């Protein structure tokens, strides 16, 4: 009966870290899929597995939506399949995965003449994140495999900062991104079109 | 981590037809749109032909419509290329692609809105 | 696999309005195209009203425009046709028939209202007029 | 494959000075050509400076020739630049590279002449 | 007696980089100042060592990996590098001690109606080990599983250049020969001239 | 480890010719950049010649210049020093010096006249000239 609250996740004031991307769970509700592919503003809107047209048509299980920001030559790893520090360290796809990939530039906010550094990302982990998988520990990272502490040498800080400055060309512009999976499983549809 | 891989290149005479596949290993395809793309010898790549998932919505430039058609056979993994009356300037060596269904036309062109790129198959036509 | 019983069939005088009912036993109907479809003697089956699987996108044939239209509520697991000023040449046999969305969604504009699409059908319900 | 990390970015008041930093966590780069590039906002990358593998030779661009210093440390697996006196012409995003040591010196401008190319930190003079 | 460096690089046959040669050079002085010529070698790298300073070196033997690869492939041939070629054909370590040269043969290895000849591995259950060499023809499945190619799922593993004279330098055909100087704790015998 | 036994001291006269032989025992000579180093009493070490591994690259010190020749056979592990001309200047001890290859390649120049840098020596031989 109630509509899907989109402006909540995707105008939210605050937006995650790539490593501890969060994800909020869309049911019981009516979704107008037109709010976001009317608006101009999106840098990729791409889906998998369905077309966005006719999102309104359909129905779904659940609807589960995931945010975080990465930089701009980033924006190409959030793709099924994908390799690259992103895609293997922090947020992966499944292959067979249905929903659609959200970005659009934030400058104006995230982004300081200063530089904001508050955005990280993992860089260093021992084997891939299965997909749909996330690591938020923040444990010195050591080749060798050992518990090391930072001043040793082969010993490492395992998550980097984004440097966000307003002087940048776009592909160090941070971006904040949505990613949509929609959910079919035995149960009742609990997230469908407008009318 | 996807490896498109190309097939059905060779030369053929002006007029002739050819048709081109690609694939890839293991790597369902069937949520990825899928394209070609053209590298003509002096000029830099060029957008050809793309199909949705599902196939209910196919683009081609306008150098192209009407003489080159795209399918797609999921069961199979492959897409195809069926190029019916070339002229020589199709001579070129012809790329394959896969990405999402973009909402907008950014499969036209924008190389880099699709995320990946096969190591491409030389057709001349004389 | 979705079950489909109709209902609410029954025998007006011309110029009435009857609801028919396609509830969906066993599998949920929110996840399929439904349509209706209705049959005669001397009359092959022919489309008369199809609805997406939200009902964004609904559809009506020739014959019944005007007169017969169609809603679902997903969450009663029901679809409904509605037909007002009911002719004598609307009497026959009405089935309803479902489809899967993402099967459905493969062909263009809205649903279907074709009897070859739609392979999962109900048995039936009795409309004279 | 061989991730490339920039360390010690910020933002210097002009005439200062401040030292750059890159390691290969767990790849040795004992044998490999290390060397720093430079992308100005609005302009494409340039050349700053390049060491190789024993330190036997240093190659540095016309701009930052005697204020910029480069260096490494096998042990470390780390290579340096050293800024001193920066311009607000400095300000740009410093990329790390590793290569081979080429026989002709002129073969060190980013392409095939580099073989990986770090994420880049961010220099300011302000 | 010289070392046979003209038997490798300007020779005549070049062998597919998934089936790449090597010869073995020891017993012999070797003039690698015949090698000092920037605009023929358009890649003229050493890793461990300079390439200037090779004359003045002594080396218990020296080895020459001989293949093909196309332009936009030759920078796949370096140490720790991934890629096709780099994964599946010809591998380096890491502590690769050596050059790599690589120059442009369209002239002799590319045809107008193109030359198919030269071949790669594109398909493999696991990566290369380094100077590893895998000669199979097999047909690929992703399970593991035999399988006639005629079949779904099952791929022939090896798929060609096409060699045309008309691409532009990415698609010309490049021949690479890789040297590796050894270092065994032996009689030193291949050193610099005089 | 590579051990470096030089022979060929004598008593010359103004004028005549000396050759000194530096044999590596144990570890081939073949892999090291080889100098010859002199010490005249109460004088500090200086080097006297220089060769490169293979011999490609070799250097003669300035007071040595167009009289002393150096040259190698790695066949017998050996370096020579061939002295010409003797003056009495040129009354010292005389030693060999191994820096390995690669090592010695840091340095830019044909090889190295630094005693400083060699390292691994020879015990020496004495070559006394007559006035
Ligand atoms: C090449 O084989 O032939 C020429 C004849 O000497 C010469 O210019 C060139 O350097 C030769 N290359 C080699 C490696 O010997
Ligand atoms: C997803 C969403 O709600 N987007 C809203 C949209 O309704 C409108 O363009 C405007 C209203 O304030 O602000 C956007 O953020």
């Amino acid at each position: 009966t109630n509509l899907c609250p989109f402006g909540e996740v995707f105008n939210a004031t605050k937006f995650p870290s790539v490593y501890a991307w969060e994800r909020k769970k869309i049911s019981n509700c009516v979704a107008d899929y037109s709010v976001l592919y009317n608006s101009t503003f999106f840098s990729t809107f791409k889906c998998y597995g369905v077309s966005a047209t006719k999102l309104n048509d359909l129905c779904f299980s659940n609807v589960y939506a995931d945010s975080f920001v990465v930089k701009g030559d980033d924006v190409r790893q959030i793709a099924p399949g994908q390799t690259g520090v992103i895609a293997d360290y922090n947020y992966k796809l499944p292959d067979d995965f249905m929903g659609c990939v959200l970005a659009w530039n934030t400058r104006n906010i995230d982004a300081t003449s200063t530089g904001n550094h508050n955005y990280k990302y993992r860089y260093l982990r021992h084997g891939k994140l299965r997909p749909f998988e996330r690591d938020i520990s923040n444990v010195p990272f050591s080749p060798d495999g050992k518990p090391c502490t930072p001043p040793a040498l082969n010993c490492y800080w395992p998550l980097n900062d984004y440097g966000f400055y307003t002087t940048t060309g776009i592909g160090y512009q941070p971006y904040r991104v949505v990613v949509l999976s929609f959910e079919l499983l035995n149960a009742p549809a609990t997230v469908c079109g407008p009318k | 981590q996807v490896q498109l891989v190309e097939s059905g290149g060779g030369l053929v005479q002006a007029g002739g037809s050819l048709r081109l596949s690609c694939t890839a290993p293991g790597r369902t395809l069937k949520n990825f749109a899928l394209g070609w793309f053209r590298q003509i010898p002096g000029k830099e790549r060029e957008f050809v032909a793309a199909i949705t998932f599902n196939a209910d919505s196919s683009y081609y430039s306008d150098t192209v419509k009407g003489r080159f058609t795209i399918s797609r056979d999921n069961a199979k993994n492959t897409v195809y290329l069926q190029m019916n009356s070339l002229k020589p300037e199709d001579t070129a060596v012809y790329y394959c692609v896969a990405g999402g269904n973009h909402y907008d036309s950014a499969r036209y062109f924008s190389e880099r809105e699709w995320d990946y790129l096969g190591r491409g198959t030389q057709v001349t036509v004389s | 696999q979705v079950q489909l019983v109709e209902s609410g069939g029954d025998l007006v005088q011309p110029g009435g309005s009857l609801k028919l009912s396609c509830v969906a036993s066993e599998g949920f109907l929110a996840y399929y195209y439904v349509g209706w479809f209705r049959q005669a003697p001397g009359k092959e089956r022919e489309g008369v009203a199809c609805t997406s699987s939200s009902g964004y996108s609904t559809d009506i044939a020739d014959p019944a425009k005007g007169r017969f239209s169609i809603d679902r509520d997903n969450a009663k697991n029901t679809v409904y046709l509605q037909m007002n000023i009911l002719k004598p040449e609307d009497t026959a046999v009405y089935f309803c028939a479902a489809i899967d969305q993402m099967t459905a969604v493969r062909s263009q504009g809205p649903c279907s209202m074709t009897p070859n699409d739609y392979h999962d059908w109900g048995q039936g319900t009795q409309v004279t007029v």
